């Protein structure tokens, strides 16, 4: 039950964040108002941490200087943050080869890829995978899935059709299929080889990745025996159906409660608007965590920090929400929309459903539909922008532009269209 | 609108019992009262006046006469012999001849029948939902390997995937714009269907447009599949069959039954051993030989011991007997544990009140009043 | 037999499709219609042509496709008398009759 | 023949006049009735949907089945054992379910109807005008009444709105409809559920059939969301000779709300759905169900958890009873709106005795 480690996957998931993660590393990036890796931190915490450990990579110093900024960093704390640093690029197994030969592995250790934040009570999870620990010497690790409303439609990166068990929960097969956004391979396997002993076949798909691990003392074993296990998902899952290791058990936790991990932008801009509800049980920005932290809760579903400012006459839709050190001018028309910290209003603003990230002008005359813009990144006067238009660091736009729906805009100081300097791309200019 | 057809026939495809041409199958005394005893039962609970009969093309009379002989019902039945069919398929061929004859939605009910669930609520059932067909499971026994392709989904109960295994493929066949749509489906290894078939008006003119009809079973049903592209014109809910799950014991006779049915009966059920007098009201009684019983009666859950005589409406709730007793003239009953030699009635509702040894009742109250040996 | 490429294929759902089919009619020496054909006339499938990678529906099992192409490899193709590779395709009065280019005698198969 | 017997739960104490029990499920009845009245019986019984306007139509549309299916006899004339026939059907009615004012008044009606046509037609000549009448009423005094309605409704928005609503009620879904789509306006609708029978998830559905700005609560949670929001609706079943607000559920607790916080509601009517009978209270007649209203636990209908709660008759000493149709205060809506578009609640029955 108690002594138990944290280890999670930390500048890994890098460049599939399509523009950003290159100069600063993928969890220093700020999410909603407030840095990323806080969130998971306090997950943790809840869950049940004794010492904290995260796989850095992408540029260390930084790294470096967050922990020395960091609340676990002095004696206080339970759990100091001490990081692994090891040699540049390397995949989900060489990241655990490091690890091995670094030594530090218990044996209930938790290991979580990625970053997630939810609700769902932790301990109660612990005790179970304890019981079933205590069962058999064959129990491996563990599985979060939560049900989602139905029918799947915003899910084509990992749809996973998950064949499983009600009397013991386990797995029979995964897949993922691009069937909802390109027809090619629509395709569903049923294997023989566990199908004359389950006899009560459940065949399910509608379930949401978290990519949390409580892991035994076999897991790392195994890695270092198998070199072919580069992933963790795809293959893995597969192995274990066939019998790499013969006669052994995988547990699938299932809630009705919902949980969902960080992946792709649409995904992210569900989180947010998540978070900014009441959607997961206590999830708050209120309550403030990070020292210099100010917020405070407000009705309509409203976040307001101090030194917050919206001046009157401005006839809105539902659920706004504003970071520090702003002013915001008269006359807009706004619906569901979302304004970062120290981010200037001048006058006349139409804004529809939409997220904005760290000091991010909203010039005089523009609109924002479905679309992002980030750290540094500034809007000026007369930009038509719609649904999906994804912008990066340091992307000055400046007079004159209209941008069509879906497109993506290039972040670090080359692959896509629309550059860093003086506006984006209508009339050519750049280098 | 209103009707039902009963199927009735001969059997060849069980190991032993038939030879001769004389005895076909309608009349089988294999425990002194016959097979479709309880198919009449549940014709009478149903009731209705207007049902036809069918036959093929061996035995003309036997099977009337079956009919005839013992015998409530009192009604009229009619029967008619179609002669087309050769034995390959049981009434499909029958179908297809008589359609504009045909009034409204129908009830489907085979010979080979033994129930113990409740009745007309399938009926009912059917009614409600108003579709186009709906057929039962039933579990196998947990007393002493694959059998065939059963799926279920519900949130409602409907039918996904219904096409058995004789020629079995080896992998788990089936269809995934069936899955798309319905994304909890659930593969069951214990269900078996048994013979129970509802239908409606709107499939009669389908079968003169296009015959594809199979053994009743292969093809009756398969046509539910609506997804991809479609090309053959709706006839005026989706097409779509059901299936409603049950826990009581109403099993079919097909391949192997035979033997367990028997075991099954005698060790329960309704039970006939003297002269009877019997659209009464009690479900479930047990009733003993040499006695003499009147009409009106009540039973509620009980069992009787070595001769027990009612006379002139009772009322009985909770009440066990044992040898030699004597009832006459308005008795109420509750909760009640008998002994030898009882007189009980005199008109009384008595509640928490045991009757021991040697007594006469007589008309007179007395609360917390154990009915002690002598005074 | 050697001559039997190792087909590398697990049970895709909806529509049956093939990617070492190409190589199968490579090594053996046969056109690919020629398989499509015997697919149509062993199950009612309906799909179209696609130049290496077919794409023709029904949600059939491995081991049965396997089972069926042993059979074209067996029963279908071959020579009782020889066991010889190389067989090609020629048209002689409208249905087919193959014939080997190791010797040279005919043969009708049609079912 | 048929027997009664056999009641679910506790009787309590108080609210004991009332026909609610008993044959819900079937077990033998009378031979040569006809079945399809029976069934609608038996869905009217078990429906969570309807809501004042639907019902009375159904009924009426099974009537004119009914007649057409109408078979008259070899030797007797078409009125004999039909009229006990009738009665008959009338109990069932009332066994399954209580017969409102609409039912009333359909019953006037037919009444009415046998009154013109008595013992003298033949087969196919009678009916077949007689269905046809029925029908022309049914265009006429519902539909058009209705589309009056909607367009009163229409003009009744100027310049703005933000709309707290409740009802299972037809008529108010459809304005909203109208609201959303072929006015265009700058409408918002915050919805307002009730426990016994669901009609705020049924008005959600409908919304979001639309694509509509759609804030949601319930009964108690009221006090939070004023803090812009001005017009409040609600949806009558029917008006007595009284002028009080023989009606459903929860409403007057919004109306009073609504009062409070300084801006009025307005309820909509209908011009046939006028009784005779006089009540002002809960006890003199009421729509009662079977306490299995109030058991589900927590987001949906269909879950069931073994946890807390779940007996009825086993619960010793405990009184279990809950209430339908509510009498509403008569000051408090202020607007209503029926056939002669507008005017206050001062007219009781000035369509009572027009006739």
């Amino acid at each position: 039950e108690d002594r138990l480690q944290a280890v999670v996957l930390t500048d890994s998931y890098e460049t599939r964040f399509m523009p950003l993660t290159a100069v600063k590393p993928r969890c220093l990036l700020p999410l909603a108002n407030v840095p990323l890796i806080e969130y998971t931190l306090e997950f943790l915490a809840k869950a049940g941490v004794h010492e904290v450990f995260l796989i850095c990579s992408s540029h260390a110093n930084q790294i470096n200087d967050y922990i020395e900024n960091s609340k676990w960093n002095l004696p206080w704390s339970p759990f100091k943050i001490t990081t692994i640093m090891s040699p540049e690029a390397r995949c989900t197994g060489d990241v655990m080869r490091d690890l091995d030969n670094r030594g530090i592995i218990t044996g209930d250790f938790i290991l979580v890829s990625g970053d997630v934040l939810t609700n769902i009570d932790f301990s109660k999870m612990l005790e179970f995978h304890k019981k079933m620990h205590l069962q058999d010497k064959d129990h491996i690790s563990t599985m979060c899935l939560s049900k989602a409303s139905t029918y799947p439609k915003t899910r084509t990166i990992e749809p996973a059709a998950f064949v499983l068990d009600k009397s013991t929960s386990r797995c029979i097969y995964y897949q993922d299929l691009p069937l909802p956004s390109s027809r090619e391979k629509t395709s569903i396997q049923i294997d023989p080889e566990l199908l004359d002993n389950v006899d009560e076949f459940v065949i399910r798909n509608d379930l949401i990745d978290c990519r949390i691990d409580i892991c035994t003392s076999h897991v790392p074993l195994i890695f270092q025996e198998n070199f072919d296990y580069q992933s963790l998902r795809t293959d893995f899952v597969k192995g274990v159906i066939s019998s790499d290791i013969l006669g052994k058990h995988i547990y699938a936790y299932l809630t009705d409660e919902y949980a969902v991990r960080v992946e792709s932008w649409q995904t992210y801009d569900t989180i947010s608007q998540d978070f900014l509800g009441r959607w997961c049980y206590p999830l708050v920005l209120d309550s403030n965590i990070q020292d210099d932290q100010t917020y405070s809760y407000e009705s309509r579903h409203i976040y307001k920090e101090k030194d917050v400012v919206l001046a009157q006459s401005c006839k809105i839709g539902k659920c706004t929400a504003i970071g520090s050190g702003t002013k915001i001018g008269e006359g807009t028309k706004i619906e569901n929309s979302v304004i970062g910290r120290n981010c200037q209003i001048g006058e006349n603003i139409r804004i529809k459903n939409s997220f904005i990230w760290d000091d991010c002008i909203i010039g005089n005359n523009s609109i924002i539909d479905h679309s992002l813009i980030a750290s540094n990144a500034t809007l000026g006067s007369n930009v038509r922008l719609n649904d999906g238009c994804i912008i990066g660091f340091n992307v000055k736009i400046d007079d004159n532009m209209d941008l069509d729906r879906n497109t993506k805009i290039s972040a670090s100081p080359q692959d896509l269209d629309d550059q860093t300097l003086a506006v984006s791309i209508v009339g050519d200019k750049g280098v | 609108s209103i009707q039902a057809f009963v199927f009735c026939g001969k059997g060849s495809n069980l190991a032993p019992m038939q030879h001769s041409t004389r005895l076909p199958k309608a009349l089988l005394p294999i425990g002194n009262r016959p097979m479709i005893e309880y198919v009449l039962d549940w014709c009478d609970q149903a009731d209705f006046k207007e049902i036809s009969v069918v036959a093929p093309v061996d035995e003309i009379e036997l099977i009337e006469s079956g009919l005839t002989s013992f015998l409530n019902s009192n009604h009229s039945h009619h029967l008619q012999d179609p002669k087309k069919i050769n034995f390959i398929s049981t009434g499909e061929s029958l179908q297809k001849e008589l359609l504009p004859r045909i009034n409204g939605d129908f009830v489907i009910l085979p010979c080979d029948f033994v129930t113990d669930i409740p009745p007309q609520v399938l009926v009912d059932q059917f009614r409600n939902r108003d579709d186009n067909n709906l057929a039962m499971t039933i579990y196998y026994k947990n007393s002493l390997k694959q059998q065939q392709f059963f799926t279920v989904y519900s949130e409602i109960l409907l039918d996904v995937y219904s096409q058995r295994d004789v020629t079995k493929t080896k992998y788990l066949q089936i269809r995934s714009h069936l899955l798309w749509n319905y994304p909890n489906l659930t593969v069951s290894t214990k269900l078996l269907n048994s013979f129970i078939y509802f239908c409606s008006f709107e499939l009669c003119q389908l079968l003169k447009l296009g015959p594809q009809s199979m053994s009743r079973q292969a093809s009756f049903k398969d046509p539910f599949t609506g997804n991809q592209q479609q090309q053959n014109p709706p006839t005026t809910i989706f097409i779509l069959p059901n299936e409603t799950l049950f826990i009581r014991a109403n099993n079919l006779n097909a391949y192997m039954d035979a033997n367990r049915f028997v075991l099954k009966i005698k060790s329960q059920t309704m039970f006939t051993k003297n002269i009877q007098i019997q659209a009464a009201i009690g479900a479930d009684a047990i009733v003993d030989p040499k006695c003499q019983i009147s009409a009106h009666s009540n039973v509620k859950m009980s069992v009787l011991g070595t001769q027990a005589n009612i006379g002139s409406r009772c009322r009985v709730a909770g009440s066990l007997l044992f040898p030699g007793v004597h009832l006459g003239d308005e008795v109420i009953l509750e909760n009640c544990i008998i002994g030898p030699m009882a007189k009980i009635g005199s008109k009384c509702k008595l509640s928490n009140c045991y009757i021991e040894g040697h007594y006469v009742v007589e008309p007179k109250n007395n609360f917390k009043g154990e009915t002690l040996a002598n005074v | 037999k050697f001559r039997i490429p190792p087909p590398v294929c697990l049970r895709d759902g909806k529509k049956t499709i093939f990617s070492n089919i190409q190589d199968i009619a490579e090594k053996l020496h046969r056109s690919p219609e020629h398989l499509i054909q015997y697919l149509f006339a062993e199950l009612g499938t309906s799909g179209s042509v696609d130049g290496k990678r077919l794409v023709i529906k029904g949600k059939f099992q491995s081991k049965q496709m396997e089972n069926v192409l042993r059979r074209y490899i067996l029963e279908y193709v071959t020579c009782k008398t020889c066991k010889s590779i190389n067989t090609e395709l020629k048209r002689e009065n409208r249905l087919f009759f193959m014939v080997c280019k190791s010797c040279g005698s005919t043969r009708s198969v049609s079912s | 023949p048929g027997i009664s017997s056999v009641i679910p739960t506790v009787l309590e104490q108080s609210f004991d006049n009332s026909s609610l029990i008993s044959v819900k499920e079937l077990l033998l009845n009378k031979d040569l009735i006809h079945p399809s009245i029976l069934l609608l019986t038996s869905h009217l019984a078990h429906y969570k949907i309807v809501g004042s306007i639907p019902r009375c139509i159904a009924m009426l549309e099974v009537f004119q089945i009914v007649i057409k299916d109408y078979q008259t006899p070899k030797g007797t004339t078409l009125s004999r054992n039909l009229t006990s026939y009738l009665s008959h059907q009338i109990d069932l009615l009332k066994k399954a379910r209580p017969l409102s004012v609409t039912m009333g008044n359909a019953i006037r009606w037919l009444k009415q109807e046998i009154s013109l046509i008595d013992p003298s037609t033949p087969d196919k000549a009678a009916k077949k005008d007689l269905c046809e009448k029925i029908g022309q009423f049914a265009k006429e005094k519902i539909e058009l009444a209705d589309q009056l309605i909607i367009d009163n409704a229409s003009t009744q928005i100027e310049e703005s709105t933000t709309i707290v609503t409740y009802g299972s009620s037809k008529v108010l879904t459809e304005l909203l409809l109208h609201n959303a789509i072929s006015l265009k306006k700058n409408i918002k609708v915050i919805v307002v559920d009730s426990r016994p029978l669901f009609e705020g998830r049924k008005m959600a559905e409908t919304l979001r059939n639309a694509g509509v700005n759609v804030m949601y609560a319930l009964i108690t949670s009221l006090d939070t969301i004023f803090n812009d929001v001005d017009y409040v609706f609600l949806g009558a079943h029917s008006i007595l000779s009284n002028g009080f607000l023989y009606s459903r559920a929860g409403t007057a607790m919004l109306a009073m709300s609504a009062k409070r916080r300084n801006i009025p509601v307005l309820v909509c009517c209908e011009s046939l759905k006028f009784s005779q009978r006089v009540q002002l209270d809960s006890v003199t007649f009421n729509e009662l169900a079977d306490p299995n209203d109030l058991v589900n636990i927590d987001y949906e209908n269909p879950v069931e958890r073994r946890g807390n709660k779940g007996a009825l008759l086993n619960q010793f000493i405990k009184e279990r009873k809950f209430e339908k149709k509510k009498l509403a205060m008569e000051n408090k809506p202020k607007g209503n709106k029926i056939g002669g578009k507008k005017g206050s609640e001062g007219e009781s029955k000035d369509a009572s005795n027009e006739e």
